């Protein structure tokens, strides 16, 4: 018997797809294999099946996605209503230049839109997560 | 029986290394030999860099494409 | 007569990885939330031939969709673009 | 502030040159310094007619160029790139007649090319063949159009040299 | 000294052998081509790094690869006439 | 002003003169030191002491090996024989734990030569 | 069976009847300041002009002739030489110091373009060039900066490495350890700290699945 | 000064200079005292660089090496 280049090309593809397992199992370490590298955080698996997990919301995995859709809602209203408020409609230069103070309201009101933003992406996550 | 692409075949060249990468030559023969670890031989109408114009590949380097269009190499 | 080329000699051809679709690792890519964009598969013209909306007015038919820029076909195109 | 401002014409940093001070100046300026240089050669002179055939071209020069526009400061005759086509000194015409052009030249020689196919026929034109090609580049923004769109024009990437390997194989 | 190394796709065609300039390559019996001999380097110590092996190689990619190692240069590497290390 | 120039006439002359002088001749003195640049230059005993050091520390005794991490080599193998047997052309004499060996060792009797000088 | 001749050190053979006739130059080696040689000697049927490789030509004599360089190179170029005049029989040692001779060039008698038998390829690779492991895949290991000396096992395994780590999906995350349970080295089997290893990671493994479960 | 520049002699431009040196001898003392600290300490420094870690330091040096809780904590909490 001859070992051919053949049977040698043989023996490579068998070694690498069973030792390639076997470094995917966790009989193999390695400093890739740390938590911060390749490997998901344990217990916290960001994507699976190539989907979008409940723990990349980190917090907000808990919340449903009718009360996410729910505050994503409220929050950009509230948050474009400010920003126009302040922005347009509202202006407050003119009285600032006078010396008088902000609206306080519309400061912590227009930081919702981009809130509102993310949280319309949590909602979408969440929903096409079923729950 | 043969064991890669017939004689005078086309065959897409898949050595990465290879000056003729993904593109396609025409087979001048095949080792029958099961010891030969590049048996066919491909030549290209385009040179490398080397002035070459043939080469050996393995019988995974190749797989049979059609022949080279107007314009297509 | 061909001798069957065993697996491990089988050539791996690279068409049959393009990049829009997992390679041979077959890990799934990226998720997208636009939309779930599966593998596309080129179908935008037969799809534009079977659709209704031509009628003798460009001196066309069903099957005949007037669409002289061929902007229908562009999206088969972009398999060989990109 | 106004949808009329849009348009190059109405700017504040440029005047029409029959109206400008400085286009004025520089050109009579070259007028007499192109009079000066004549007067130094006789009268029944072929370069004393030279010299009035060019006098000549200078004064039609800038009758031809009052129209454009040019900055206050310095009064050269500036060229309008905003994409505005009915405007004295526009860029579209030549911009499109030149796209025209090249078009033609490089859909006659892609055509050359792929009907050769062949070294031999790339260092001995196949002048016949050659002429014909670049006759028929005239349809060339049709012709590319429909290339493009069914497909003729570009080839998959997996059908062409990639580049080196920059990884393990 | 500089690292020559020689890859299967080898066929023995003896090219780099013959351009050698200070003898570091030889042809060994092989069963890998049809030829039935691989280049080999030996006397890897004598390499001058001239790659007169890789200009002569014939296959696509090289079948010979000099690699040069300067921080490893010795007298025979660097081709010294004058001054000896020895 | 300017009588602080009495601090420049010992201290230019003594910074720009005198100490690169001694630093030029210093750096000729140390250049044929048993170890130059032995961070730089291969073969030198300082560097060999450095990896036996690290060698001899208990985490560091076997990270220069490019197979480390497996922490069952036992199972391993046995895997990988329970893989071959199944993939085993008929009638072929080659195992795995020989096929292994051979891969492993290699004939590049030039490669880093120097290690001796250094030991 | 090869036999080693004598060639004695230059400086001891001042004159010798084997030195081919040759004109002269101060391209030959620098006696003062090197000590190592090379000879050559070769088997001429005639007197045939050639050109030395250290400056201004020569003339071989009829029989055995003799010749002494600084380089491997000069000698090799002077075989070459005589090769294309026909003469075979050229042979090429290094001298020493001390006047050992190591006869080189036809290392076993044979010339190195023809196959001989007894030979074994020396840096060979078994795969294409760009079968090499990566550089970057063995960093702080034996091949620091050498991926083209990784034997052909430590390939495989560093590319059924970077196969395995594509599917991120599933990887097993490194437990961290805990700092709190160091003892002295002072302060059993190994199999059985193996099996308890394994033990701890499966209870780790189990641990992991729970909490990946509650919320998802 | 004899003026090079243009527009220092157009404006006249000057380089005032102090009647007196702004530092004394003693505050220049004081800046090498502290000077000479840096040095020291800075061939120390770079006698470290040279040298590198030295893991041989567990088989005699005195002690037997502590890890502070907080470094051990980011070392439970990984990267
Ligand atoms: C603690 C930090 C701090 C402090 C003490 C102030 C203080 C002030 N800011 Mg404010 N400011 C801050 C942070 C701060 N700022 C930050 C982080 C930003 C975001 C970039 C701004 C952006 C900002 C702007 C754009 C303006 C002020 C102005 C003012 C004045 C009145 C603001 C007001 O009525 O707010 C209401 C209460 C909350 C006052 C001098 C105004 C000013 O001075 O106008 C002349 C003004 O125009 N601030
Ligand atoms: C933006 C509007 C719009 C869009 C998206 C489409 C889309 C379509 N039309 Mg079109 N169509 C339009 C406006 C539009 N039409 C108008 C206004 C008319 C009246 C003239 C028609 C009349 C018409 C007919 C009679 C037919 C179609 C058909 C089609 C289909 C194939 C052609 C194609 O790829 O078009 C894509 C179109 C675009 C991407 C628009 C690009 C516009 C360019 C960039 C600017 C040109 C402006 C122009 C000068 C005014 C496709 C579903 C055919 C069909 O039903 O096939 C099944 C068919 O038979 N259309
Ligand atoms: C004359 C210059 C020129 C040329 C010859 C090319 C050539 C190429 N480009 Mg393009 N490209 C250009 C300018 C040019 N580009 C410019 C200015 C941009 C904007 C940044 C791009 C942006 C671009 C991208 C992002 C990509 C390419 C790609 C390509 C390749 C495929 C082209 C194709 O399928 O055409 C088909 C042409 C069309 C479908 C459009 C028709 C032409 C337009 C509409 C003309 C509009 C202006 C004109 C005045 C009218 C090819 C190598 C692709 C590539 O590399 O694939 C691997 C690719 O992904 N190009
Ligand atoms: C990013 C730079 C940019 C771009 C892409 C364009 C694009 C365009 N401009 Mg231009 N434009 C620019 C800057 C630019 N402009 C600036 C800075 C100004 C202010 C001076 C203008 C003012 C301007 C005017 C006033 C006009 C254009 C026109 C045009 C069109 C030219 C082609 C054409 O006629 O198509 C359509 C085909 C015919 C096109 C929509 C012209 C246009 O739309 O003509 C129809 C036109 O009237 N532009
Ligand atoms: C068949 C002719 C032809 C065609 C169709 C193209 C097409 C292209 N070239 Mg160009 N190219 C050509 C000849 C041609 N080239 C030649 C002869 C040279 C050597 C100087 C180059 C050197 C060159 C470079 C260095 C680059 C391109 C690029 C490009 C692309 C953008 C256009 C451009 O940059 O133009 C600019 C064109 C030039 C600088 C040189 C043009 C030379 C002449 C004018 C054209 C030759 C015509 C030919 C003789 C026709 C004979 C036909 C007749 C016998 C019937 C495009 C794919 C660019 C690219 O990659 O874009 C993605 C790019 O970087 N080309
Ligand atoms: C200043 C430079 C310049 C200019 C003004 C032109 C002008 C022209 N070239 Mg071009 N050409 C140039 C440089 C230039 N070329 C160069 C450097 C080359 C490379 C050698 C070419 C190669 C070339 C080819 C191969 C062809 C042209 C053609 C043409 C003509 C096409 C448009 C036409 O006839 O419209 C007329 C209708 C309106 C036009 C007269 C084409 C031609 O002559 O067609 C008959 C043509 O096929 N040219
Ligand atoms: C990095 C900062 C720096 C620089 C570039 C200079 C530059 C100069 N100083 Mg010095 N000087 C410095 C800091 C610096 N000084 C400091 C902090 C002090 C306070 C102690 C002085 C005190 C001082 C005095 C009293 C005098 C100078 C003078 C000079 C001149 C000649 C050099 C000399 O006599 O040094 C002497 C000074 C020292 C030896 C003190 C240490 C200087 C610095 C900290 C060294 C930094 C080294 C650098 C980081 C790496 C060097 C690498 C090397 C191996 C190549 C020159 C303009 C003379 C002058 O004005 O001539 C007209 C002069 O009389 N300096
Ligand atoms: C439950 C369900 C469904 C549903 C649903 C339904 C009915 C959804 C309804 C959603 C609804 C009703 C969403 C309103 C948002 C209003 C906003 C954000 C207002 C902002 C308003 C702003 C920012 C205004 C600002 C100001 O103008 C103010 C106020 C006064 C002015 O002086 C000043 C300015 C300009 C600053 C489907 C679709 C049927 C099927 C699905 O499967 C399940
Ligand atoms: C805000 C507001 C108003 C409003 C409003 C709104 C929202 C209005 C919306 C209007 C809208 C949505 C108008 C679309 C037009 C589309 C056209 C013309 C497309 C033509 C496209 C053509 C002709 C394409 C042709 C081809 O592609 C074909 C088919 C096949 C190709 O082979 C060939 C070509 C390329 C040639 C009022 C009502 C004004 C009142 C008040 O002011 C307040
Ligand atoms: C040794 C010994 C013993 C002892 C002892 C005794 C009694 C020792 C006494 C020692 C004594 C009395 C030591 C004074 C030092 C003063 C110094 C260093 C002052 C420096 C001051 C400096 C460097 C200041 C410098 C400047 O800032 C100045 C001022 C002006 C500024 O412009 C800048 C400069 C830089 C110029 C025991 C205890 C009895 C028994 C034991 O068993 C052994
Ligand atoms: C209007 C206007 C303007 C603007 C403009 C713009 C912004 C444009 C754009 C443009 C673009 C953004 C484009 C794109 C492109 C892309 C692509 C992708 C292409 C491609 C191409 C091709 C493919 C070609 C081909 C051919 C032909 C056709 C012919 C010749 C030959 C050849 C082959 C080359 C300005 C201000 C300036 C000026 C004024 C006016
Ligand atoms: S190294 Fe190149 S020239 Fe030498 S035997 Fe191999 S293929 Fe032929
Ligand atoms: S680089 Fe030159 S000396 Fe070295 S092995 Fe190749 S041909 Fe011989």
């Amino acid at each position: 018997y001859k070992e051919t280049p053949a049977d040698e090309r043989l023996f490579e593809q068998v070694y690498l797809q069973y030792t390639s397992e076997y470094m995917k199992g966790p009989m193999y370490w390695h400093k890739d294999k740390l938590q911060g590298s390749l490997p998901d955080y344990p217990g916290r698996p960001m994507i699976r099946d190539g989907k979008y997990t409940p723990y990349v919301l980190g917090n907000l995995k808990s919340f449903s996605s009718n009360e996410l859709a729910f505050l994503s809602m409220l929050f950009f209203g509230v948050g474009l209503y400010g920003n126009l408020q302040f922005n347009y409609y509202d202006p407050q230069w003119a009285k600032v230049d006078a010396g008088g103070y902000f609206n306080v309201s519309y400061i912590v009101e227009s930081l919702l839109l981009p809130i509102s933003f993310f949280m319309h992406i949590a909602c979408y996550i969440q929903k096409q997560n079923g729950k | 029986p043969w064991v890669g692409p017939k004689k005078g075949s086309w065959v897409k060249v898949l050595r990465p290394e290879s000056y003729w990468y993904q593109t396609r030559g025409q087979v001048v023969n095949v080792n029958q030999k099961p010891e030969i670890k590049y048996p066919v031989t491909v030549k290209f109408d385009r040179v490398n860099f080397s002035n070459v114009n043939t080469n050996g590949f393995a019988l995974w380097e190749v797989i049979e494409a059609p022949a080279p269009g107007p314009g297509e190499v | 007569e061909m001798a069957t080329l065993p697996k491990h000699m089988q050539p791996v051809d690279t068409a049959d990885y393009p990049v829009y679709k997992p390679g041979p690792s077959g890990v799934p890519k990226l998720p997208q939330l636009v939309g779930d964009w599966g593998v596309p598969l080129p179908g935008s013209y037969k799809a534009c031939l079977t659709m209704v909306g031509p009628d003798v007015e460009t001196a066309c038919e069903v099957g005949k969709p007037w669409d002289p820029l061929g902007l229908s076909k562009l999206y088969d195109r972009n398999f060989d673009f990109n | 502030n106004t949808p009329e401002h849009w348009t190059i014409k109405a700017s504040k940093r440029l005047e029409l040159c029959k109206d400008n001070k400085a286009y004025k100046k520089k050109f009579k300026d070259e007028l007499y310094k192109t009079e000066k240089q004549q007067k130094k050669y006789a009268t029944g002179s072929a370069v004393y007619a030279r010299f009035n055939k060019k006098i000549a071209q200078i004064k039609n020069r800038q009758e031809a160029y009052g129209d454009r526009l040019c900055g206050k400061q310095d009064g050269n005759p500036r060229v309008v790139a905003t994409g505005e086509w009915n405007v004295r000194a526009s860029v579209m015409w030549p911009a499109s007649i030149f796209l025209y052009t090249a078009g033609w030249i490089g859909w006659a020689g892609r055509s050359y090319l792929i009907r050769t196919n062949d070294e031999t026929k790339e260092l001995n034109i196949d002048v016949p063949l050659a002429l014909t090609c670049m006759a028929s580049g005239f349809s060339w923004p049709v012709a590319a159009w429909q290339e493009i769109v069914n497909g003729e024009m570009a080839v998959p990437s997996s059908q062409i040299h990639p580049g080196g390997p920059y990884t393990q194989s | 000294s500089h690292a020559v190394k020689i890859y299967d796709t080898c066929i023995g065609c003896t090219l780099c052998v013959r351009a050698c300039p200070t003898d570091v390559l030889e042809m060994v019996p092989a069963t890998v081509n049809a030829a039935k001999q691989v280049a080999s380097s030996p006397r890897v110590e004598d390499c001058v790094g001239c790659k007169r092996c890789e200009t002569a190689c014939p296959t696509d990619f090289l079948s010979i690869r000099v690699y040069l190692q300067e921080n490893e240069e010795t007298q025979y590497s660097l081709g010294l006439d004058l001054a000896d290390w020895s | 002003y300017g009588d602080n120039r009495k601090w420049s006439a010992v201290l230019v002359p003594l910074t720009t003169l005198v100490f690169p002088a001694v630093a030029m001749g210093s750096f000729v003195l140390y250049s044929f030191q048993e170890d130059a640049f032995w961070r730089l230059v291969p073969g030198t005993k300082r560097a060999a002491e450095a990896e036996k050091a690290w060698r001899e520390h208990p985490l560091f005794k076997d990270s220069k090996d490019p197979m480390f991490g497996l922490l069952n080599p036992d199972d391993y193998e046995k895997g990988l024989e329970e893989a071959w047997e199944r993939a085993k052309p008929a009638g072929s004499t080659v195992t795995v734990k020989d096929k292994l060996k051979q891969l492993s060792k290699q004939d590049s009797p030039h490669w880093e030569s120097w290690r001796s000088l250094s030991a | 069976e090869i036999v080693v001749e004598s060639i004695p050190r230059p400086e001891d053979l001042l004159e010798s009847p084997k030195f081919p006739m040759f004109e002269g130059s101060t391209g030959g080696y620098m006696s003062r300041s090197t000590r190592e040689r090379h000879a050559i000697t070769w088997t001429a049927k005639d007197q045939n002009k050639f050109e030395m490789p250290t400056g201004g030509f020569a003339i071989m004599n009829k029989g055995e002739n003799l010749c002494y360089f600084r380089k491997k190179e000069q000698c090799i170029s002077l075989g070459k030489q005589l090769r294309k005049m026909k003469i075979e029989n050229y042979k090429i040692y290094r001298l020493k110091k001390d006047g050992t001779v190591i006869f080189m060039h036809p290392a076993d008698g044979v010339f190195p373009e023809k196959v001989n038998k007894g030979r074994v390829q020396v840096n060979g690779r078994p795969f294409t060039i760009r079968g090499n492991p990566q550089q970057s895949e063995l960093k702080w290991t034996k091949y620091h900066m050498k991926s083209y000396e990784a034997d052909p096992l430590t390939t495989l395994f560093i590319k059924a490495r970077v196969m395995a780590f594509q599917d991120i999906p599933n990887l097993f995350a490194l437990p961290q350890p805990n700092m709190e349970e160091m003892v002295p080295v002072e302060e059993y089997t190994k199999q059985e700290y193996t099996t308890r290893l394994m033990e701890a990671l499966k209870r780790v493994q189990d641990d992991r699945k729970a909490k990946e479960a509650k919320s998802l | 000064r004899v003026p090079g520049g243009k527009r220092t002699k157009e404006l006249g431009l000057v380089v005032p200079i102090p009647e007196e040196d702004g530092l004394t001898d003693g505050q220049i003392a004081a800046l090498f005292v502290v000077a000479l600290v840096v040095l020291i300490a800075a061939v120390d420094l770079a006698r470290s660089l040279y040298f590198g870690l030295q893991p041989n330091k567990f088989k005699t040096a005195k002690g037997k090496g502590s890890i502070t809780p907080f470094m051990k904590r980011l070392i439970e909490n990984g990267f």
